[PDB]
């Protein structure tokens, strides 16, 4: 009886995720508009056979947050399509011509794309993951392990 | 609607006693051993029981699945169950309810494995697990018509692999008082075989030792006086006829074993150093650790069980020792205080169903209509998983 | 880890020791020799039989006789005495505390092996024991898996050809000529 | 396991080291004070109780009389291991020869039970212990020979020598 | 010179003098009679007639051990006399006649035990002073606190006593008949679950050391059942001093559970936390904070890993369930602080050592030999008129 | 086996070897005690984000890490219900002997069929550069076993059918 | 560089410490015991053990000036050891008053006081009162939020760098009256009362280690994201001039040691130490000091043959087991100086879970 009904959850409020990572200064409408502006540029770049430039442009800004679920899903769908619309033979040059933070975003989002395979194509994500881990190293996956949960 | 008759399983260390509820005797009482090799595939070339015993030198190697009451190897146990069910018992598992029994103090892992084998390999309608004892208390009372149930006493279940002293008070079993000695008919059988070994008898087969117990051994008051009586009295020197395989009229001259073997129960130091408390003293400790109000009921009714309590003068000696110890304690209290008392009597009880009291109690219990509600239904297993029977209930309190 | 006695009761020597040792720590001739003189001298606790190195040292007035004949045991009482000596006076370990590992020549009589295990169980009360073959153990010691092993001890000479793992039982050739016959010649 | 010498309750009994100088009846020569001829002496009770003591594996000592009983049990085991398969006269010859042998005593390196038996205090104590043990085991062997051939002459009874392989306490002389 | 202090605990014996900090000598209260069993029995040095103390616990293989004290009282007294003789004659090897000794005793012992212990101490030793004090007040002295309730859990019996501002509430002293010995017995049973059997006498000390090294108190029952039901991380390997290894699983967190759930060992009495709560609640309304605000653990049996946290959480939870009736509004207005000093095992000894020179230099505070002999057993009332 | 599972297998390998940077850490809520932090989940400041690796909808690799303990549960292919029953029974037998495996859980997390749990001590004493080797080796060999055992089922069914029918 | 393996401990060692004369060194193990070792010619041999504690020993540090050893363990108690004139050592408990297990301890450069990290939300700083022969602890609980994972003193003897497990690096002033005099004005600050928030810096993971530069005007900390950040303070309540962050491609770093005024050596789960060369402008990984990808007719002995059969029987390969290239076999514990004047270090030791104590010769 009295063994159940735990009380430790209220007397000492445990640290909650916003206490660990910096809070998002941008507003929901601002980031939503920014993503809604970035995505069609990526789609158009895919249409004109310049998928590398489209991915580079889409990689410049990356949204996050617990209140931006829908726009994050649209961003992820666009990113998955852009990456799947890239020839495989040109990957190493792209990977080598990036900064560490950009590669971190790439690996983070491809790994999140791996989490939902009932709607995506896993083969291209796995191939990209293999090549980026081969070239950049394991530090990218380390950063993935130590990234924000909302990312 | 009208269900089929429940089936009473029993898997002892030495003997397994199958049967049905409502029967007046087990259908099969055969040793718990399976023969196995090492154009029928090696999956099926196995024999159990008396067939295995006869087919021993034809190309099979016997093995006992159960030792000390706990099952070690699982292939042997599952093959034993399937052979029994589909060969001797002749029942379809999906249309019957089973009442398995297994000794207390077993790991919950063993019960989980038994339940999952029964509900997956066979998937019977329902499985109920009872403690070897209990059934002993149920079968204790003979003229059980409507009312004359003791429902309070002690059951000394001594068998082939392990013996258990379990007190019961008003039905419920007091866990904190449960104690078990790891010596039984098999250990004293090994002792008898060693005694035949030292005398260099022409035959020393284990079956010969078992039969030597079957028609020779008896309990004695004390060992030195019995040795003196054996020295003086010359007609206590028997020669058992063996006829092992081809040694016709190779009589085995038995000796002091006839009284040295049963004394292990009342003197466990001989068997090994793993235990050193004599059985009457251990029973006294069990009764004393019990709550104060039920001690009279525990002492008044003591029920023997198992096939290893059939020794002559076993009950007499046990009752004498317990009565002496309780008198010693009561008199010590009396001279400490200085007042008389009415005292407590002890009645060790033996009945006509000593050998298979567990099976008879199970058969009597299964016939009750309320027994069906207590079984583990297959829907419960498929819903709550294979760990439905892991919470050990009779001895100790969970969590 | 689980030390076991390794007793190789060869026809000329009894090599013994624990499992895992680099070399056996108990090697001595398999000889039981009783005195053959009246011995009018009194005192000094003259024993009635001497086994092993003591027998070899006192062989001046001892009637030495091997208890084994071409790998086959013929002096079971003498062999029990030798086994008792090996367990107690040379290894100084209780038999009922460690298992043993015996060897016997191929194509040996079955009663020999049956009585060997019967004695080692009934008498010394050993926990467990195994009866291997000399050629298999020689293959073990050679660090190989295939090849035909030529084994020639004091008692008998035998070849057991063994391919990868498998041993052919129809190609075992046993020849009784051995070191004792060479000594007689 | 509760079997013990009935003379552990004796008072004012002399002792050497931690072994009691209990009375003994014998035709041999030694320091033991002769006991009553109608009583149940240490050697007779030790012989009678050996056939039940050799089967236990847990013994708790209560005094020097228990040490004497243990020594007697060890000697009985040794004799039963030696007297096997012999005649009567040959049995007495061999047992007397082995008993008279210069054996090991408490306080010496060769004694297996040196932990429980204290060394003698003085050389005179050592010598009196020497003669006590010699007399004790001589009479014990004589009594055992008298008892074991109670029915025949040319062979030991196999019932009494089946205990030869029994290794009492796994520690003996 | 300085007065001697003795703490004859059920499972251990501690002794020292005034102004001391750590016990001078500690050793189990065991008596070893010689015995020969199926062992090798190497003659290390010698086996004497009666071996007690450190020598007994070291040579325990070749001797049987009997515990003179059970449930906080002395069962057989000759062995305990041998124990005092050992402690006074070789542990400290100083045995003057006329020195001052301060004894200890759990609260609700029989009068006969204390009376005849004092009689033995007077007649057989001839000491010129005596004083018997409760372990609880000594535990209170250990931290120097004045007001607060202190719980003492030892080998024999666990007791709790509330004291408020230098006034001992003699009518609210506690006595819970579950201690380290019951936990050890339950551990032996729980090992008998798997198959290991410890029926010898040295095996009792072996499993006591096992529980010392491995067993721990749970903090959340359901979490640990889940851990032991799905994960094998809880398995530990322990090698016996004989050299044999066994497997221990749920026994680690199920052994000391009997302290909090005494129904496991067949005890009708309430658990540790429930009994503490009842004892505190039975007191007057004024002192209830200072009873809650200062709870001091003491004794060897309180050294269980994770015991203070479980005790604090459980007492807060039980207060929430019993007083607030499920309302979480007033929970943050409760102050409970369980004290967990590192030497709560020897708090009794420390308190005795402090009291040794607190009340020294004035023999007219305790009983003397002449006063004892001319006022009989009834002279033993100057100590304290406790209930 | 391989020549077939390159990208999925290498992704699992890399993620596992990156997630095995464990450390000794006590309990932040209970004193003088240390517990696997991935299983309790009471202190979120030391729990790395859960990570999932997949190749197809029926194959997943949930990788949950922490400061001291890592739990790694996978799903294996079950194309037809024969393989479903075979996988369930086989993986039950696999987890039934977790005592001798040291990196197994007796019960997998819901929605899966197996869950490894590498506590610190395993990396402390057992060299961990082949724990992952065993992981990938098992992830391919398990499908191998399921196929082989269904072949054996077909074979035994054929044998018993022939044995029954020939004795008319 | 060049490395020599000093000894092969049978069990993992999370810490080590050498005396001032570099004659004998103390190390910890998995259990509650603390091990001592002394030179035996060209090698080392066991010296003695300490069983005073009850639970797992966490950290041990040796004071070189006074030749004293402190030990903080999981049992929430601290022991201080000083050798007796005869040769033995005298134990001394320190009442830390902690509520959870201690994690890391360090002696001040003046060895007058030592601070103790803990998982009880707090840090305990202890000094010695000669008037009472007591050790008293003070709790630092104002800015702290999570478990302490590392400690680092300052040459001014007052500032204390605390590496917390809340992804934030902490610097606090541990100055106490009656022990330390007033410290000089510092770039970190001048007004330094006890328990003041000197600075706070973020990170991408748990701050495994922190470290002040030999000049004492900088901080270097490493998170769990395999990134080492070098901080350059400017003024109190003033953002640092430059926060240089170098991100690596290996396993996360564990401990940081300052090779000189402009060099940092740090090692972690990569089984190797690294070196950082740079200045205020920036930093970059310089060299892999562990040789990188080194990948380093006869009778067979009985032991080797038995090993081959055991591998064949228990296995299906019977091949070489590991042949790992790196000198260490598991994660490294810490890096400590071995010899050389401050700012001039050429030798530094290290310990790891494999038990190897590998000296590194720059
Ligand atoms: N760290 C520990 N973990 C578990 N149990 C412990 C620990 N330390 C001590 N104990 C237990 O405490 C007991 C020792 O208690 P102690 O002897 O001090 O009590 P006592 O003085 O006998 O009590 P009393 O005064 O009531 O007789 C031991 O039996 C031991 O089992
Ligand atoms: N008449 C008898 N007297 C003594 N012991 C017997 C007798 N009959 C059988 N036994 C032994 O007692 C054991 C107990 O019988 P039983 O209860 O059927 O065995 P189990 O304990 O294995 O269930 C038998 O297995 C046998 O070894
Ligand atoms: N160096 C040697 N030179 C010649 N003959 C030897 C040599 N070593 C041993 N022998 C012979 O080998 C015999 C011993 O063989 P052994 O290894 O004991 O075989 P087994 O163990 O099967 O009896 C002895 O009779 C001896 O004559
Ligand atoms: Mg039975
Ligand atoms: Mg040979
Ligand atoms: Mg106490």
């Amino acid at each position: 009886t009295f063994r159940t009904l735990d009380v430790d959850s209220i007397t000492e409020p445990v640290l909650t995720e916003q206490d660990i990572f910096p809070i998002r200064n941008e507003t929901a409408e601002q980031v939503q508009a920014a993503v809604s502006q970035l995505i069609p540029q990526a789609r158009s770049a895919i249409q004109t056979g310049n998928a590398l430039q489209g991915l580079k442009t889409l990689l410049s800004y990356v949204p996050y947050g617990n209140d931006v679920q829908e726009v994050r899903t649209q961003y992820l769908n666009a990113f998955v399509d852009v990456l799947s619309n890239i020839r495989a033979a040109d990957i190493p040059a792209f990977v080598k011509e990036c900064s560490t933070e950009e590669i971190d975003n790439i690996v983070n989002f491809i790994y999140r794309g791996l989490a939902n395979p009932q709607a995506y194509n896993s083969s291209v994500l796995l191939n990209w993951h293999e090549k980026v881990v081969e070239i950049s190293g394991i530090g990218c996956i380390v950063r993935v392990l130590n990234s924000r949960p909302d990312l | 609607a009208s269900f089929n008759v429940p089936i009473i399983m029993d898997n002892g260390t030495g003997y397994s006693k199958l049967g049905y509820a409502g029967n007046d005797a087990p259908s099969y009482v055969f040793p718990t051993v399976i023969a196995t090799r090492s154009r029928a595939t090696e999956d099926l070339d196995f024999f159990i029981g008396n067939d295995a015993l006869k087919k021993a030198s034809a190309g099979y190697s016997l093995d006992y699945p159960i030792r000390h009451g706990q099952i070690e190897n699982w292939d042997h146990m599952e093959r034993f169950w399937q052979q029994s069910l589909f060969k001797y018992l002749r029942c379809e598992p999906e249309d019957h309810y089973f009442l398995l029994t297994e000794p207390p103090l077993n790991p919950p892992e063993n019960r989980e494995n038994t339940a999952e084998i029964m509900f997956e390999s066979f998937n019977c309608a329902g499985l109920y697990i009872a403690v070897q004892a209990v059934l002993a208390l149920a079968a204790s009372w003979t003229s059980s018509k409507v009312t004359d149930r003791s429902l309070t006493g002690t059951v000394v279940d001594s068998g082939d692999g392990v013996t258990h002293i379990i007190p019961v008070a008003e039905g419920y079993v007091i866990g904190s008082s449960i104690k078990t000695m790891p010596l039984a008919g098999r250990d004293v059988t090994y002792f008898v075989q060693s005694l035949l070994r030292d005398r260099n008898e022409p035959d020393s087969s284990l079956k010969t030792a078992e039969r030597i117990k079957e028609e020779c051994c008896y309990v004695c008051p004390d060992i030195v006086k019995e040795f003196s009586r054996f020295d003086r009295e010359p007609d206590r020197y028997l020669k058992y006829a063996s006829e092992s395989i081809t040694g016709h009229s190779t009589t085995i001259d038995v000796g002091f074993e006839r009284f040295l073997a049963p004394e292990i129960f009342f003197n466990p130091e001989i068997a090994s150093s793993d235990f050193l408390t004599p059985l009457p003293e251990l029973v006294d400790n069990v009764v004393q650790s019990s709550p104060i109000d039920v001690r009279k009921g525990l002492y008044k009714n003591i029920v023997l069980s198992g096939g290893s309590t059939l020794f002559k003068n076993f009950g007499n000696r046990l009752q004498r020792d317990l009565k002496r110890i309780v008198d010693e304690r009561i008199h010590r209290s009396e001279m400490l205080s200085g007042a008389k008392s009415g005292g407590v009597d002890v009645n060790v009880i033996s009945h006509k169903r000593q050998r298979n009291a567990v099976w008879f109690g199970g058969s009597l219990l299964a016939q009750t209509p309320e027994f069906g509600s207590y079984c583990h239904t297959k829907a419960d297993y498929e819903e709550y998983g294979a760990s439905i029977a892991r919470r050990y209930q009779i001895f100790g309190n969970s969590l | 880890e689980t030390t076991a006695l390794v007793c190789d009761n060869g026809s000329g020597l009894v090599k013994a020791g624990f499992a895992g040792d680099d070399a056996p720590r108990a090697v001595f001739p398999s000889i039981v020799g009783r005195p053959r003189h009246q011995g009018v001298m009194v005192g000094m606790g003259q024993k009635d039989s001497y086994v092993g190195d003591e027998a070899q040292s006192k062989r001046g007035i001892l009637t030495l006789k091997y208890p084994i004949e071409h790998g086959i045991i013929t002096n079971w009482d003498d062999m029990e005495k030798i086994w008792h000596h090996t367990f107690y006076n040379e290894l100084r370990v209780a038999p009922e505390e460690h298992p043993t590992l015996l060897t016997e020549a191929p194509l040996n009589p079955k009663a020999n092996r049956e009585k060997m295990t019967q004695i080692m169980f009934e008498t010394f009360n050993v926990p467990a024991m195994y009866v291997a073959i000399q050629a298999v153990l020689s293959l073990y010691a050679s660090g190989r898996t295939t090849g035909i092993v030529l084994d020639s001890g004091d008692g008998v000479t035998h070849n057991v050809p063994i391919y990868e793992g498998y041993a052919l039982p129809h190609a075992i050739m046993r020849l009784d000529l051995a070191g004792r016959d060479l000594t007689d010649y | 396991p509760a079997y013990h010498s009935s003379f552990l309750s004796l008072t004012d009994v002399p002792t050497t080291g931690n072994i009691a100088m209990l009375p003994l009846k014998t035709k041999f020569r030694g320091p033991a004070y002769p006991a009553d001829e109608s009583q149940m002496d240490i050697i007779d009770e030790c012989i009678g109780l050996f056939r039940a003591n050799c089967f236990f594996r847990n013994f708790e000592i209560k005094g020097p009389a228990d040490r004497t009983l243990i020594y007697g049990t060890l000697f009985i085991s040794e004799c039963l291991g030696r007297v096997n398969g012999l005649n009567y006269r040959d049995a007495e010859r061999q047992l007397n020869s082995l008993a008279l042998e210069n054996f090991s005593i408490p306080g010496s390196a060769g004694f297996p039970l040196n932990a429980l038996y204290a060394p003698p205090l003085s050389p005179q104590d050592a010598e009196i212990m020497r003669t006590y043990l010699t007399q004790f085991r001589q009479e014990l062997a004589y009594r055992l020979l008298s008892h074991v051939y109670a029915t025949e002459k040319d062979h030991p009874s196999k019932w009494w020598t089946c205990f030869s392989k029994r290794r009492f306490m796994n520690k003996a002389l | 010179s300085a007065p001697i202090v003795l703490d004859n605990g059920t499972g251990f014996v501690k002794v020292g003098y005034a102004k001391d900090n750590f016990p001078r000598f500690q050793f189990p209260s065991i008596v070893g009679r010689p015995i020969l069993r199926a062992e090798e029995k190497t003659g290390n040095v010698q086996i004497k007639d009666v071996m007690v103390g450190d020598e007994a616990e070291a040579v325990r293989s070749l001797l049987q051990v009997k515990y003179p004290m059970e449930n906080g009282i002395i069962r057989d007294f000759e062995e305990m006399n041998q124990l005092w003789d050992y402690t006074f004659f070789e542990k400290l090897k100083i045995d003057p006649r006329g020195r001052k000794i301060l004894l200890t005793e759990p609260p609700m012992n029989p009068v006969a035990n204390r009376e005849k212990m004092c009689e033995t101490m007077f007649e057989r030793y001839g000491f010129g002073g005596v004083y018997v004090a409760i372990q609880a007040v000594l535990s209170l002295y250990a931290q120097g606190l004045s007001s607060g309730v202190v719980v003492d859990s030892g080998d024999g019996v666990t007791h709790i006593v509330p004291v408020y501002e230098s006034v001992v509430l003699n009518h609210l002293v506690g006595r819970l008949d579950v201690a380290g010995r019951d936990a050890t017995r339950y551990l032996i049973s729980l090992l008998l679950r798997k198959g290991y059997a410890f029926n010898r006498t040295a095996d009792f000390e072996t499993v006591r050391e096992m529980k010392e090294k491995l067993c721990y108190v749970s903090y959340d029952l359901e979490l640990d059942h889940k851990l032991s039901e799905e994960t094998t991380v809880l398995m530990r390997n322990y090698t016996l001093p004989d050299g044999r290894v066994i497997k221990v699983g749920s026994e680690r967190y199920e052994c000391p559970e009997c302290l909090f759930q005494p129904h496991l060992v067949g005890s009708e009495q309430p658990g540790l936390s429930e009994f503490i709560f009842d004892t505190i609640q039975a007191a007057d309304v004024d002192i209830r904070k200072y009873l809650y605000r200062a709870i001091v653990l003491s004794g060897g049996s309180s050294m269980y890993a994770g015991l203070p946290s479980r005790l604090e959480k459980e007492i807060k939870q039980l207060w929430f369930e019993r007083v607030l009736h499920g309302d979480p509004a007033r929970l943050p207005n409760f102050k409970v602080k369980i004290e967990d000093a590192p030497r709560r095992r020897h708090a009794v000894f420390i308190g005795g050592a402090v009291l040794a020179d607190i009340m020294a230099q004035n023999d007219h505070m305790w009983v003397s030999k002449a006063e004892w002999e001319e006022y009989g057993v009834r002279a033993l009332d100057k100590l304290g008129p406790r209930t | 086996m391989s020549n077939t599972l390159r990208p999925y297998l290498n992704a699992v390998r890399s993620t596992l070897t990156a997630s095995l940077a464990l450390e000794e850490f006590s309990s932040e809520i209970v004193e003088r005690q240390s517990q696997p932090e991935v299983e309790v989940g009471r202190s979120p400041e030391i729990l790395l984000k859960p990570l999932v690796v997949s190749r197809n909808e029926q194959e997943q690799c949930l990788i949950e890490s922490s400061v001291n303990s890592v739990r790694f549960s996978i799903r294996i292919k079950q194309v037809d219900e024969i393989e479903r029953i075979l996988v369930r029974k086989f993986m039950q037998f696999l987890m039934g002997r977790a005592e001798s495996f040291f990196i197994l859980r007796r019960k997998p997390v819901q929605g899966y069929d197996i869950s490894f749990l590498i506590t610190n001590y395993h990396t402390e004493e057992m060299l961990k550069h082949k724990l992952v080797d065993f992981i990938i080796e098992f992830m391919e060999e398990v499908d191998a076993e399921i196929s082989e055992m269904k072949l054996f089922l077909n074979g035994r069914a054929r044998l018993v059918a022939e044995t029954y029918l020939s004795c008319f | 560089a060049t490395s020599q393996v000093l000894h092969i401990l049978p069990k993992p060692s999370y810490e080590h410490a050498f005396n001032s004369q570099r004659t004998e060194f103390v190390t910890t193990t998995a259990t509650n015991q603390v091990e001592l070792y002394e030179q035996d010619g060209n090698g080392w041999k066991h010296a003695r053990t300490f069983s005073d504690h009850d639970k797992i020993v966490t950290c041990v540090d040796w004071a070189p000036k006074s030749n004293r050893i402190v030990t903080c363990s999981q049992d929430r108690n601290a022991y201080v050891y000083e050798k007796r004139p005869d040769g033995t050592w005298k134990q001394t408990l320190v009442l830390l008053r902690l509520n959870r297990a201690a994690t890391f301890v360090r002696w001040s450069p003046n060895e007058d006081k030592f601070a103790v990290g803990s998982g009880a939300r707090v840090i305990s700083v202890c000094y010695f009162e000669q008037e009472n022969d007591w050790w008293v602890s003070k709790h630092l609980k104002r800015p702290l939020r999570s478990t302490i994972l590392s400690l680092d003193w300052h040459p001014n003897n007052v500032l204390l760098a605390a590496g917390c497990a809340d992804r934030k690096a902490y610097v606090l002033s541990a100055y106490v009256r009656d022990v330390d005099a007033k410290p000089e004005a510092s770039v970190w600050g001048s007004r330094l009362p006890f328990n003041t928030v000197c600075a706070e810096y973020p990170s991408g993971g748990w701050v495994h280690a922190v470290g002040f530069s030999p000049s004492g005007n900088a901080l270097a900390y490493a998170g769990h994201d395999s990134s080492v950040t070098i901080a350059y303070p400017s003024a109190p309540e003033q953002p640092p001039r430059a926060l240089i962050t170098v991100k690596l491609s290996q396993l996360p770093l564990r401990s940081l040691l300052w090779a000189n005024e402009s060099a940092i050596v740090a090692a972690g789960y990569n089984y190797s130490p690294i070196l950082l060369q740079g200045n205020e402008s920036g930093w970059a990984h310089t060299r892999d000091l562990d040789a990188g990808t080194s990948k380093t007719e006869g009778p067979v002995s009985f032991t080797a043959l038995r090993s081959t059969f055991r591998n064949m029987d228990l296995k299906g390969s019977s091949q070489s087991i590991s042949s790992l290239p790196t000198v260490h076999q598991n994660m490294i514990a810490t890096l400590r100086p071995y010899a050389g004047t401050p700012g001039n270090i050429t030798a530094f030791t290290s310990s790891g879970t494999d038990g190897r104590v590998v000296l590194w010769t720059l």
